[PDB]
């Protein structure tokens, strides 16, 4: 079976905090990461691989930097990795950077499965994945909490607000992936082999995809302007007292007081 | 590369009609609400559209909830949503009538449904916005957080269309229903059907019969690791029905094998806004607040004084969840009745 986990370098969003009391964005503690959701993705992949015997290959698309992430895949048992890196692809909206991934699968040959992340927790769109399976013309099931194997089959528990479910489909297909287990420890060793690898970098060129599809000439899409929220800062009254009774007995007074419980 | 390039000749802005049990979603009433303000900018109509088995009286109450015209798309197979079947139907739709946007509620499945027309009609896609505006030509302006909620981003689809996005529930306001209203159905038939790929084997409701659900209900009362044991989640099944609320729990909580997954609140769970979120012995991750900050009043109980929830609780206790859930409990059935 061969696997293609689509792996994205992200900034450490969770680490991102609005002050409340200046409204500025402070970044304290953010570095770039393997985007949790491809984290997932790629845990996914190595305990089929486990299971079953697959192939797994992981792809990003970024700049040179992103190397890091790659190097971090194959840390953790990953057989291959490419970097697709020019700056052709910069500026890509979602349809531009599912374009640029479509067609490097289809360039090297569509595997069996493609695991993606549920969302990249940067841009927060979730739509690279669900845009890769109809560049492709491939089934999808997005938001896994659970991938499975059977046969020639895939079985993918999904739920949406009001049923719990599960889908099967036919390989080749697409999962899009809500939650695994946490990635794997990658060891010295595994940090080593990594280290020797080689891992191919492809430009458009090299993979013959039309610049007028990627990047922003491909995007329909355009971030006009950013910005900073406004975070109105919230002045809690906490109370903190011994006995347990005189604090629930200070807190329901002011709840009530204050028209938050009524009847 | 002139796919999905704009003619000039679109028109109208479409809300997609998901439903459950042949009903409208709360958020398509939402949709049809900001919509028609957006309609009204622009001179252009407001659609809904709907893709089922059975169209029953629906759209008389999507008329009546703001639509112009109703597209109705009715076969068997439209029953449950699919990706298949529903990209199909609309993208047939969008081919023959050429709207000018297309906006659709971010739910589960609807940011499932969202990049597949958007792809296969290869346009330009928004994401769960939240705030949404017209030029007088029927450009929309997509403003949307981003980068976990730190960032806000303003966009716009120029030339390609339909200009699509999705829209985050419970941010917009519907419209009270008007009687008053009229509007056009139109019948639209198939012209290819397809086989859906992808089979469903198990689909079992998560509440049950004439129970409350997390996604509504006005009272949250939420459990995280610090309730120590699944046992003690009957402290919040008691809180919830002294003020006729539900019980939601954190991610971990869910690890820890004391709720089902169903009831997890956060950015890979459900987002509720309840008048009141009881947050007992969660920390407040990041991710948990994701899916509840927006809540009217949210209420801490944490043996941690420093415990991050605390940060955006306008009331809480230091002090041990369970012995403090049941005290809270009694003292507010006693304030109620009488
Ligand atoms: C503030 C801001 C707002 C934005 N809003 C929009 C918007 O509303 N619409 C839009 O079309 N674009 C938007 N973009 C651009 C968007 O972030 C990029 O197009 C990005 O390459 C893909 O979208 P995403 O980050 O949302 O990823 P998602 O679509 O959430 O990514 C889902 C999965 O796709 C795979 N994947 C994504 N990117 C890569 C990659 N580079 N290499 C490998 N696999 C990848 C991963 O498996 C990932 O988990 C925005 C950008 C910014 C900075
Ligand atoms: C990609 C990604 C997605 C995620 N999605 C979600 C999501 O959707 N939702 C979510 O919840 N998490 C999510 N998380 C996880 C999140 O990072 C946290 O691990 C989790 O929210 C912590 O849950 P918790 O607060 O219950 O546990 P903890 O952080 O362990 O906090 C337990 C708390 O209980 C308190 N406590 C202990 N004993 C008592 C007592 N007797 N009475 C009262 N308080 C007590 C403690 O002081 C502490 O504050 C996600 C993480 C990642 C990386
Ligand atoms: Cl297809």
């Amino acid at each position: 079976m061969n696997i293609v986990v689509c792996v994205k370098q992200v900034p450490d969003t969770a680490e991102m905090k609005i002050d409340p009391v200046t409204n500025n964005l402070v970044r304290d503690g953010v570095t770039n990461i393997m985007n949790p959701y491809d984290q997932y993705a790629l845990e996914t992949a190595l305990q089929l691989k486990d299971e079953l015997g697959a192939h797994v290959t992981v792809i990003t698309m970024g700049p040179p930097h992103a190397e890091s992430v790659l190097r971090d895949c194959l840390a953790v048992g990953a057989d291959e990795a490419k970097l697709v890196s020019d700056r052709a692809f910069g500026g890509a909206d979602t349809l531009a950077t599912s374009a640029a991934m479509a067609n490097t699968i289809k360039h090297f040959g569509v595997p069996d499965l493609i695991l993606c992340g549920r969302q990249a927790i940067d841009g927060d769109t979730a739509q690279v994945g669900p845009e890769i399976a109809e560049h492709l013309g491939l089934p999808q099931v997005t938001a896994a909490l659970k991938v499975q194997v059977k046969d020639d089959t895939v079985v993918v528990d999904r739920d949406n607000e009001q049923m719990s479910m599960t889908f099967t489909m036919k390989m080749p297909c697409v999962v899009t992936v809500m939650r695994s287990k946490d990635l794997r420890f990658a060891s010295i060793r595994g940090k080593m082999k990594a280290r020797k690898a080689e891992i191919p970098v492809y430009t458009a060129a090299a993979l013959e995809i039309p610049l007028d599809i990627i990047g922003k000439a491909g995007s329909p899409t355009q971030v006009m302007k950013s910005f900073t929220p406004k975070v109105t800062q919230v002045h809690g009254e906490i109370f903190d007292d011994e006995d347990p009774a005189v604090a629930v007995d200070k807190l329901v007074n002011k709840l009530i007081e204050d028209k938050i419980i009524t009847k | 590369n002139t796919k999905g390039l704009k003619t000039g000749n679109e028109k109208d802005l479409w809300v997609y009609v998901e439903h459950y049990k042949g009903e409208p979603v709360h958020v398509v009433y939402e949709l049809l609400g900001e919509c028609r303000k957006l309609a009204d900018k622009c001179n252009q109509k407001l659609a809904a559209v709907l893709i089922t088995d059975d169209a029953k009286d629906v759209p008389s109450k999507l008329i009546a909830r703001g639509a112009d015209l109703v597209y109705v798309c009715q076969d068997p197979a439209f029953k449950y949503y699919s990706t298949d079947e529903y990209t199909n139907a609309f993208c047939e739709m969008i081919d023959e009538y050429q709207p000018s946007s297309v906006f659709i509620g971010a739910t589960n499945d609807g940011r499932d449904l969202g990049p597949r027309i958007a792809a296969r009609v290869n346009t330009g896609l928004c994401a769960d916005c939240t705030i949404l505006d017209a030029e007088e030509d029927g450009l929309i302006e997509w403003t949307r957080p981003a980068a976990g909620g730190n960032i806000m981003a303003t966009i716009l689809c120029k030339e390609h269309r339909p200009q699509m996005g999705t829209v985050r529930p419970k941010t917009f306001k519907a419209m009270e229903p008007d009687a008053s209203r009229t509007g056009e159905v139109i019948n639209y038939t198939l012209k290819n059907h397809v086989d859906d790929r992808v089979t469903c084997i198990r689909r079992e409701e998560v509440v049950s019969e004439g129970e409350m659900a997390i996604d509504d209900a006005p009272f949250v009362c939420s459990g995280g690791r610090g309730m120590k044991a699944k046992e003690n989640f009957s402290l919040l099944y008691d809180l919830a029905h002294a003020l006729g609320g539900a019980v939601g729990g954190s991610r971990a909580a869910v690890d820890e094998g004391f709720i089902e997954h169903p009831r997890q609140v956060g950015q890979s769970g459900k987002t509720v806004t309840p008048k009141i979120y009881f947050a007992c012995g969660i920390s407040g991750s990041v991710q948990h607040k994701a899916g509840m900050s927006k809540s009217d009043t949210i209420v801490c109980i944490n043996k941690d004084p420093d415990a991050p929830m605390f940060e955006i609780s306008k009331y809480g206790i230091v002090g041990d969840a369970l012995k403090i859930l049941p005290l809270l409990t009694a003292k507010i059935k006693a304030f109620k009745e009488s």
